[PDB]
């Protein structure tokens, strides 16, 4: 909401999010208590909508622009877990860090056969 | 070669001359000019190598066990 206020004032803004995965994990923690049936790996049934309704308003517009960097935790290093898998589609440049490269002491541990950009 | 108490015959494996060895050398040059390479005769190594190449193909193990390498 603050990033959007600065955007609409005509400015151009930087928005850094510290870990967007926790935003869906907090929804998974509460989902079952709201009385909703579990989905594929215990995730809430509304995972993709809860994620899209947020990431669709973090965008630049003709009146001003938002440049954003988001850290995205992937659980158990599984890049096919539903949450990273649904997050991939919402980004222009995706940088994929891997443990098998960090263990070689090569930092930043970017995997160049999976990093990509529009 | 006859020696005081020994005699040895240093036989050789094939007829030797000059008409023959020269043909051998001519063919040895020809095979080098036109790059003519013959196969060996080892059918055992051939079969083992082909099985080993087919078994290791599309194996992709190192992508799977996260061996950093």
């Amino acid at each position: 909401t603050m990033a959007e206020k600065f955007r609409d004032e005509g400015r151009d803004v930087l928005l850094f999010v510290d870990n967007i995965y926790r935003y869906t994990l907090a929804g998974t923690e509460v989902s079952a208590l709201l009385g909703r049936m579990p989905s594929a790996v215990g995730y809430q049934p509304t995972l993709a909508e809860e994620m899209g309704v947020l990431q669709e308003r973090i965008t630049s517009t003709k009146t001003g622009s938002i440049t954003s960097v988001q850290a995205v935790y992937v659980p158990a290093d599984d890049l096919t877990d539903p949450s990273p898998a649904t997050t991939f589609a919402h980004l222009d440049a995706t940088v994929v860090l891997s443990r098998q490269i960090a263990s070689l002491g090569i930092y930043p541990a970017v995997d160049p056969l999976d990093s990509t950009s529009r | 070669e006859v020696q005081p108490g020994n005699v040895t015959v240093l036989a050789d494996t094939a007829i030797r001359g000059q008409d023959l060895d020269e043909a051998r050398a001519m063919e040895a040059k020809r095979k080098a000019e036109e790059h003519i390479s013959s196969s060996h005769g080892d059918v055992d190594y051939a079969q083992a190598s082909a099985e080993l190449a087919k078994a290791i193909a599309q194996l992709r193990v190192i992508e799977l066990t996260k061996k950093a390498m």
